[PDB]
């Protein structure tokens, strides 16, 4: 009984990273060596475990957060990381145990003419907690001075698209990310990796 | 704390061989990953082979597949990437770099320890 | 592509307002920030004003703010650019279009961005 991460890595479109997608897997054998001998990813880096301890482990659940962001942000899908990903998008915490897995995806991200489906959040008024997912698009007030609902100076749109075009240098071009986070609780431990199954 | 000490650079042939060194110091554990990335003229530094540390895994390019080696002696908390069938194309500033993670990131951005580049030459 | 029926404008004094009106049927107002352009004879279509889908935000090129309001209807299907203290430099041809391009600073919109355009219609501020 496989582990249906297909779904998630091989999803057609994935969501914007201000808006970034969660996956619960369950009831299943998960094969992380599999997945991080895989040449597909370019990204594959896990945190407070590793894949050999992960294929001895069963968990309650599993999360695949999935989302895009351009090149030069994959470095931000970390533990105590600063940039706008990190601070305003998808945060994860400092004792983060789970695995981090992106790949580029200009072959399918990017148009000619430019991709404008995909956004990321460029101002908040705080930083986002580990998980939290903030979709709001009040006019971000910058300073002092109140926007009373019209941009202008200090007063900002938060949302701004990549428009990934296929010409766009690496640092620019659309990365899919994929996410994977560990629950236990007090219930059957259906996610194994399959020494321990 | 964390230093990265490297060497075994130099000259050598089309076919020769070449043994770098990574010495790591500043680790609390063995939960941290190594890369080696190369900078060829007027290019951006590359990844060319990883190995994490915990799970002793490795990971290549295909380009440097079955000539490129890397490994690690647990006693001297040494990395090395044993280079063979060395090719002009090889040519580059080779560095070892540092991450506390378990795993293998293509990203310079995403190493935030680094040794002081070697040179690797192969030429007639 | 959607349908947008514009109307209004006309000629004015120097001094005097007009509205114009942009409607679109369902969600289409709710769902794509709309802007209003302009163009005068020999010159190029030029951004005026805005609102994004959400209704909460308006944005005005600096030739027209303090002196044009662009406000949406409660059923969100009908915007309004409501044109005050007009100047014979506002004299053109006013579009309404949508965008589906989400720019954080509006001041980088261009007409390049925009579709779905209204029938223009011709304002005229005569001394
Ligand atoms: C994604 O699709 C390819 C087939 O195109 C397959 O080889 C790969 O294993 C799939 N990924 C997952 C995680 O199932
Ligand atoms: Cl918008």
């Amino acid at each position: 009984n496989l582990c249906p991460f297909g779904e998630v890595f091989n999803a057609t479109r994935f969501a914007s990273v201000y808006a970034w997608n969660r996956k619960r897997i369950s009831n299943c054998v998960a094969d992380y060596s599999v997945l991080y001998n895989s040449a597909s990813f370019s990204t594959f880096k896990c945190y407070g475990v590793s894949p050999t301890k992960l294929n001895d482990l069963c968990f309650t659940n599993v999360y695949a957060d999935s989302f895009v962001i351009r090149g030069d942000e994959v470095r931000q899908i970390a533990p105590g990381q600063t940039g706008k990903i990190a601070d305003y998008n998808y945060k994860l915490p400092d004792d983060f145990t789970g695995c981090v897995i992106a790949w580029n995806s200009n072959n399918l991200d990017s148009k000619v003419g430019g991709n404008y489906n995909y956004l990321y959040r460029l101002f908040r008024k705080s930083n986002l907690k580990p998980f939290e997912r903030d979709i709001s698009t009040e006019i971000y007030q910058a300073g002092s001075t109140p926007c009373n609902g019209v941009e202008g100076f200090n007063c900002y749109f938060p949302l701004q698209s990549y428009g990934f075009q296929p010409t766009y240098g690496v640092g620019y071009q659309p990365y899919r990310v994929v996410v994977l986070s560990f629950e236990l609780l007090h219930a059957p431990a259906t996610v194994c990796g399959p020494k321990k199954s | 704390q964390v230093q990265l000490v490297e060497s075994g650079g130099g000259l050598v042939q089309p076919g020769g061989s070449l043994r770098l060194s990574c010495a790591a110091s500043g680790f609390t554990n063995d939960f941290y990953s190594i890369a080696w990335f190369r900078q060829a003229p007027g290019k951006e530094r590359e990844g060319v082979s990883w190995l994490s540390v915990s799970d002793n895994t490795p990971t290549y390019v295909d380009s440097v597949k079955d000539r490129f080696t890397i490994s690690r002696h647990n006693a001297n908390n040494t990395v090395y990437l044993q280079m063979n069938m060395l090719k002009p194309e090889d040519t580059a500033i080779y560095y070892c770099a540092a991450g506390r993670f378990a795993g293998r990131d293509t990203w310079p951005s995403s190493y935030d320890y680094w040794g002081q580049g070697t040179q690797v030459t192969v030429s007639s | 592509q959607v349908q947008l029926v514009e109307s209004g404008g006309g000629l004015v004094k120097t001094g005097g307002s007009l509205r114009l009106s942009c409607a679109a049927s369902g969600r289409t107002f709710s769902t794509y920030s709309m802007g209003w352009f302009r163009q005068a004879p020999g010159k190029e279509r030029e951004f005026v004003a805005g609102m994004r889908w959400t209704g909460s935000s308006t944005f005005y090129s600096d030739s027209v703010k303090g002196r044009f309001t662009v406000s949406r209807n409660n059923a969100k299907d009908t915007v309004y650019l409501h044109m005050n203290s007009l100047k014979p430099e506002d004299t053109a041809v006013y579009y309404c279009a949508i965008t589906t391009i989400v720019r954080a600073y509006y001041t980088e919109y261009t007409e390049a961005d925009f579709g779905s355009w209204g029938q223009g219609t011709q304002v005229t501020v005569s001394s």
